[PDB]
């Protein structure tokens, strides 16, 4: 008869972070035994493109929640069944909180879409599981083909050059990128400094799982280059120095990013971070 | 006076109108602080030393000059006589700069 | 090694319920090292035990497990490549977790039990076994247990009709094997016939898929006779046995003492048990 | 009149006390509601019926002949002739207790 989930704040864009809260509502119109009521919760993300002839994908969990719903007057839990007559509300209560770190952000635009909802799984007598499902909406607090470049300055200064730097900077074509395509650098380089810097780059993964009971991160150097040694008082460059793209279904989603940095022998590295989209064929 | 290469022509022109003179390169760009910074040093020298010749290569405007010269970095300088490399070295380096010039003229 | 050691930011802190743990490991190295990484293990198990008659009576419980890896900020690559450490340099590791809201399980530190909080951090080494460095942190009961509760339950005859329920029992913890045993008295001058009820349960707070989840479990019940309109009826040492049960945290347990209406919600005593073996 | 009772031994007198009498027995309890509203009509009938005997126990004082008696609620009323139960009933119900009396007698 009525079977709906119902947010407490229904029009709430819940941000990272926050905890999603409401209740399963179930009405009827003539007496039913419910073996259990039960709700998934996702968020998902697609980005999706072509890349001539092939299409490339990532999909990215933000969310993977999924539990069964007690009624107060169900004291012995839930291998226990309930008994539902007509004229009264029945009222499952459920929440969750929002993972921590950036959500996808709700979209429905030009390389694809990211949406959170929460879906109702109920069971009659002896009948498959009914559906009901409810969006709702988040928000995290650049178009995917658009070049991406950065810039950074250290000063590394020495008793004798104590004006003595060490910058870098690099662009890259678009931020997209298949499996098995390279990713062509744009970079220069100057060293003022006393020392002797390398310049290097890399493919660095975080891949986002769960073990237990936990949201963990696993990072991963997935594919490097490295440049020749940039002595003291010079400038270097790459024309499209090039850089090949190539646990278990705990696994949620990959970020990736570009890492185009300076090694500087006795002091901090400089780092430029370009985000990167990883899909596959 | 210190003459710009524009090109692998000018490149070819110069080395052989060159004589048995010794003649000077600095692979430049101008994005570069070092290479800025002896541009006026590479300049002095070349109205002081007016019996070798003095060119410039950007390596940005004919990095096919520069490939083909296999410049790394910049600055870096190569010395030439009779279409033949006597001398390299790389590095923003005004006494390092007149010496090799002095040892090789 | 020079000096390995896990530091909060408030060394001083006895920290609460939801509230956020952070600092960092601190390395330095005499000479050159090559590091495989740096984790971290945050517990809290409160540990309940006594002795009946004369008897070894435990139950354990956690309200945190907690691991991670953690990473140096100049050293973006990743865990497959080692880290480089030198003499004179301080290595530092930030870590930050965030305790459960709800209980820490203090309750019974007391004559009866203890509470033990801290952090373990690791130093992987190649061809080395892992060096560790722990520290800790901060955040009757057989006496009887006796409840009550009436609800309205009301009809066009008996607009004042009442149920209740009280109870009692000895103590609030028990060794498995035991026999709960329950005195109850339960009124009805409501126009339903009602019924009584017991039941132990039991509830799993369990680590599961980023989780975070409790399930509840009934283990053995009883059912009195049903009691009519206008009368009462009691329990005089009706008993319940406390069974064995067969990535968990805890379970919590239960007596719930109920009486079934109906046409209505149950007027449900719920008493919580500590139960160990 | 109803004589309040304490023990077996002084319930097995009253089933003497009582000659052809019917013997009318309240096992009754104090924080019992229906038995407590119940009392005081039990008590009046007793005036009334002095044809009859009429007994209280309380269950909790006698846990023993509650138990003999297979009581399972409060109020429950039991009726003996000769000394062997003919009548018995539960709850507090005067109109059913009165009917059941005389209907008993």
């Amino acid at each position: 008869k009525s079977f709906e989930v119902v947010f407490n704040d229904p029009e709430k864009v819940y941000g990272s972070g926050e905890k999603v809260a409401g209740r399963v509502i179930v009405e009827v119109c003539e007496v039913t035994r419910v073996k259990a009521v039960r709700i998934l919760a996702c968020g998902v993300a697609k980005v999706l493109w072509m890349q001539g002839s092939q299409q490339c994908k990532q999909t990215s969990e933000y969310l993977r929640y999924e539990d069964t719903l007690l009624l107060e007057d169900q004291p012995t839990g839930e291998n226990e069944m309930v008994i539902m007559r007509p004229g009264n509300k029945y009222e499952y209560k459920f929440g969750f909180e929002l993972p921590q770190g950036p959500l996808g952000t709700s979209f429905k635009g030009k390389y694809g879409c990211v949406d959170y909802w929460v879906k109702a799984f109920l069971d009659r007598p002896s009948q498959p599981t009914q559906e009901t499902k409810k969006n709702f909406e988040v928000v995290d607090l650049p178009d995917l083909m658009a070049p991406v470049s950065a810039k950074k300055e250290k000063k590394v200064s020495s008793m004798f050059i104590p004006d003595g730097r060490v910058s870098v900077s690099a662009r890259i074509d678009r931020k997209g990128f298949c499996e098995g395509d390279e990713i062509s650098i744009h970079a220069d380089f100057e060293n003022t400094s006393s020392r002797i810097v390398v310049p290097k780059a890399a493919i660095v993964a975080r891949h986002t799982y769960l073990a237990n009971g936990q949201t963990k991160v696993l990072t991963q150097k997935l594919s490097s280059v490295r440049g020749n040694h940039i002595i003291s008082g010079t400038c270097a460059s790459w024309r499209g120095k090039s850089l090949r793209v190539q646990l278990g279904s705990n696994i949620l989603r990959v970020e990736y990013s570009l890492l185009i940095y300076v090694s500087v022998p006795g002091s901090k590295k400089v780092i430029l971070d370009l985000p990167l989209v990883i899909g596959s064929r | 006076m210190v003459k710009q290469i524009e090109s692998k022509t000018a490149f070819q022109e110069a080395l052989d109108a060159a004589g048995d003179k010794l003649v000077v390169v600095d692979f430049s760009a101008t994005w570069c602080g070092p290479a800025k910074m002896i541009k006026p040093f590479f300049h002095s020298l070349s109205e002081k030393y007016s019996n070798v010749i003095f060119l410039e290569v950007d390596v940005d405007d004919c990095q096919d000059v520069a490939s083909e010269c296999e410049v790394k970095c910049m600055p870096t300088f190569q010395f030439f006589k009779k279409g033949q490399k006597v001398g390299e070295f790389s590095g923003a380096n005004k006494e390092k700069l007149e010496a090799t010039i002095n040892e090789l003229v």
